[PDB]
DNA sequence: ATTTACTACTCGTTCTGGTGTTTCTCGT
DNA sequence: AAACACCAGAACGAGTAGTAAATTGGGC
């Protein structure tokens, strides 16, 4: 059971709700809180499932080099870099 | 996208909704007051949920507990069970091991005496019946609750352990639930619909709930509701309760 | 004893159940009155509500429309602890699961089931005329038949059916978990007794759809179910029967 | 070591470059890493220092019940409630 | 406010850029590229950036990396270390004048080397020996022990040299040596002043590497070289992350070289 | 041999020697070889081929402010050569070595020799009540109002600045920042003693000049100064001499 | 040649308040 | 009566481009 974090963009209300069922939206469209790993690969299928057209990202703790690994659904300027193995976020311009 | 419960471990333990309207917005529980601010219940993160006076549930919300796995408690003064809601039943040979286990007199015989070895530690003496071991059992208790009256000196109070053991009572049904079982059929305590959640959860009572009750007890603190609950809350978190309250009930039978 | 309330709010007035229809008042009801209440979509307990209910010691059951799908109910995992052992003691006992599986294919029927012949039997010649029963039904109302659209609203047909039918087996009291015929499913019970009723009206009124074949069978089917349970009165008629049913075991009931 | 993120609204650029400096920028004022308890509180008063009329909050994995802690700063129509030691935020209208 | 760098454990191990320029964008460090594609590259939570050719860093670049702590490096043909930058201050008075006087004496040095090579092997050093004699016999070791590694991962070996195995060990080594000198800066000595190795600007840097560089970094190079990959320099690095992460090396570099110098029975 | 000083450009190489590209495209050749050390002021930007060249031909890079009036990064950091580094080490680890040197930074200060038979300690006293004194005088010099060390303000803009070159100056010579004689635990001890001996010289009278006007931004307009005299006297390049000079007093050989 | 403070202006998303429509993810 | 899909709006903050100002948070 590591802590888990959550952040939509663009997302309809259906999707926005199902995540406040186990999370805690803090911000809008920000969910955080702490499941294990079963349930964080579940909390994923209902975000691959009910969001359409819209961006989210997924980041979840481990025992990685950063600490925490991330995942992202659909397309944002925001999107995920691979610099040798460890991943960061590059700011596309239109 | 369907959804299913998470298991009762990986949740939070209790959180108490007193007043403001209960309703499911977006297919999300929350609560909305008086004054129209709303507040979202991550409910498939809570074990159970305490439903105190001036609290109006909708019929979406009770459905939407249910799904999840969250179990409903309407609860009293003073944090006194009233009711209780969940899904309609629940796993058949979980439940048909708990009845066999129940009508037999000579089954039913073995799994007190095992709760009593489990609540004392030591083996009830031999050839002592339920109805005899029940006799033993109260003054066990009755001297318990004396033993806590000079330990943290106290006048022998019953608000605090009362909402303390309500807490537990409230898991305690919630694990039977998610387990599989009735928790109508219990071995100890008979005739009353919580049977079977007052004989698994007098096993443990008196560990750390019932004397830490005293404890808040033996000051003369503002609100006791809310020390207790914190409390007990803490309690549940530091030993794992929620964790060890499904093995418990196979351990037993 | 048993009531539907629909679309308000459920209060306390009075030292009585009532509703609250935007109108005010609309419905009293006496405590010793209701047995139990059935709560369909559109309805919002209050907790004066559930506290005098829980006083009085009535059930209280959240309902789809008509009692076609269940969601939650009160007093879960049982309320009477005789009531269920009761049931367990009839499954657990190949004497008295015999007796009971007998009486439903009996009523299920009309006619006695053979003497000379165990449950596993029985589940097989149970089979082979349900088997047939499809195929007259199918002739009867001139649709294409295959093995188990016309599919799709059985289907829908059998969970409407399954709603009213637990519903009645968490209003008597007993456990839905429990079955005779089936075994192992969380909700074996609940297809023993709605078996036995299946044919009656919930199966033909599928193939009277699927016939019509509507571009929505799944709504269409459901909401005529609905219709079906409240004008036919499946619900009140089937908790007698699930008494009867058990009953056939000739061990005292609580 | 636990995770940390911070959720920053109406924050000037110089904070949310410093905050690029220990945490990876997911999402527009969105910061996300794994730090310590000490480098944490810096965090926060860097937070505190840097953000003067904007609201932000910081939240980070502990070995609570629910898992986790959170702090605010500024005010937004999201202000945490406090639910019998349970913190949980709302929805001001 | 202030800007302090973080202890060397609680970061990153190593980032490699390649190209596009190095700017600071409202106090950040930033990448971007020729198509004006912008990273951002958390500074202070890497122990050492390492800046392939095609970069192009800024002013304020090299001042802001200085302030978090984070060592700079211009790497060559598969990483080889070419030129650093780092705080020009930085470091500890007395702890370099420790290393310094260690380094000075002839009976210390002596006894410093000694600990290198125990800590190196399972094996204390022979008596009798000068460094000379020590480094000779060091020599030979790690010289079969290359050997050894051929054998054990069967790749086709002639000699280590430095100009696809070779390229692997090199890159490897390079990694090392890279958060070697991050953790030596850090811990406020000076990389230049060895016991073992003398005469080079890395010098201490060489003496303290060598000692754990055959525990797991340079095996695993053998490792990847006998697979043949498509991208040899990315395998390797993202080899070395784990190696870094696993085995704890920031966190196990600064009590180490504190404990190699230790053995002068100098308090410090 | 020499030391440059590259502002507001670009520095890269693109026929094979390090150029100097300006705004507006204009290039500067700049031979690597025959130049000791560079100093990057703010305003530049230095690619990767230009820091390799740098790197093959022993020229130190060192991360400057304007004129050199702040250090911010230099190349090789800890050091670059071992022999420099021990050298001073050396001079600092005997005390009666460590005397010498600070007898010739006392005698270079003022300009007359340290009284014999005097300590660290003792040298100290005299120093600071020297200072003191000029201190004085510099406000009689120039008519301010002194309460002993706005004023301030300016003087520490000035001495701060002073400090820049000073360190720059170090670390352009080979030697370590954090070991000094007069001046020690501070990771810049050997810092505050070179630049201490030519601080009265223009660096603080300078300091009270501005003081002795009012302007509404004293911390630029002193930094502003020092960088305008560190450029036309050309402190920085007098520094290293008198470094090695100072150094040298310790009657030890120094390094090749 | 950097970098930042400052300033409209563009663009994007969240949120709200208005109807129209449903009582609803099955098959044991 | 409760709840969602849907639509059109206001409201808000993030982002971009252009202009003007510095080459800077100090004291041994």
């Amino acid at each position: 059971m590591s802590m888990l974090v959550v952040v939509t963009e663009n997302v309809p209300p259906r999707l926005r709700g199902r995540l406040a069922i186990w999370l805690l939206e803090v911000r809008a469209g920000v969910y955080v809180g702490d499941v294990s790993a079963k349930i964080r690969e579940m909390i994923w299928e209902q975000i691959a499932g009910l969001a359409e057209e819209g961006n989210v990202v997924m980041a979840w703790a481990t025992n990685t080099e950063t600490g925490f690994e991330f995942q992202t659904f659909g397309l944002n300027r925001r999107t995920p870099v691979d610099l040798d193995g460890l991943r960061l976020v590059s700011f596309l311009p239109v | 996208l369907p959804l299913n419960p998470i298991p009762l471990k990986d949740r939070v333990s209790m959180i108490f909704l007193q007043y403001g309207q209960i309703d499911v917005i977006d297919g999300a529980f929350v609560l909305i007051d008086k004054t129209g601010i709303r507040t979202h219940i991550p409910v498939g993160s809570v074990a159970c949920i305490m439903l105190e006076p001036g609290t109006r549930v909708s019929h979406a919300a009770v459905r939407l507990a249910a799904q999840v796995g969250t179990l409903l408690v309407w609860v009293g003064e003073a944090g006194v069970r009233v009711y209780a809601s969940g899904q309609p039943g629940a796993r058949s040979d979980k439940l048909l091991y708990q009845a066999k286990l129940a009508l037999d007199e000579d089954l039913r015989l073995k799994v007190v005496r095992k709760m009593f070895e489990l609540r004392f530690g030591e083996p009830a003496p031999a050839r002592r019946s339920v109805e005899q071991l029940r006799g033993i059992e109260g003054s066990r208790v009755r001297a318990t609750y004396a033993l806590l009256a000079k330990q943290y000196g106290v006048t022998w109070i019953n608000q605090c352990i009362s909402a303390a053991t309500s807490c537990l009572y409230g898991v305690t049904e919630a694990a039977i639930l998610a387990a599989g079982y009735a928790p109508a059929i219990g071995f100890v305590h008979t005739g009353k619909p919580l049977s079977f959640v007052y004989d698994i959860a007098d096993i443990i009572k008196f560990d750390t709930v019932v004397p830490k009750a005293f404890e808040i007890a033996r000051r003369n603190p503002g609100e006791p509701d809310r020390e207790v609950r914190l409390a007990c809350r803490d309690i549940f978190r530091s030993s794992k309760t929620l964790a060890k309250l499904i093995p418990l009930i196979e351990d037993v039978l």
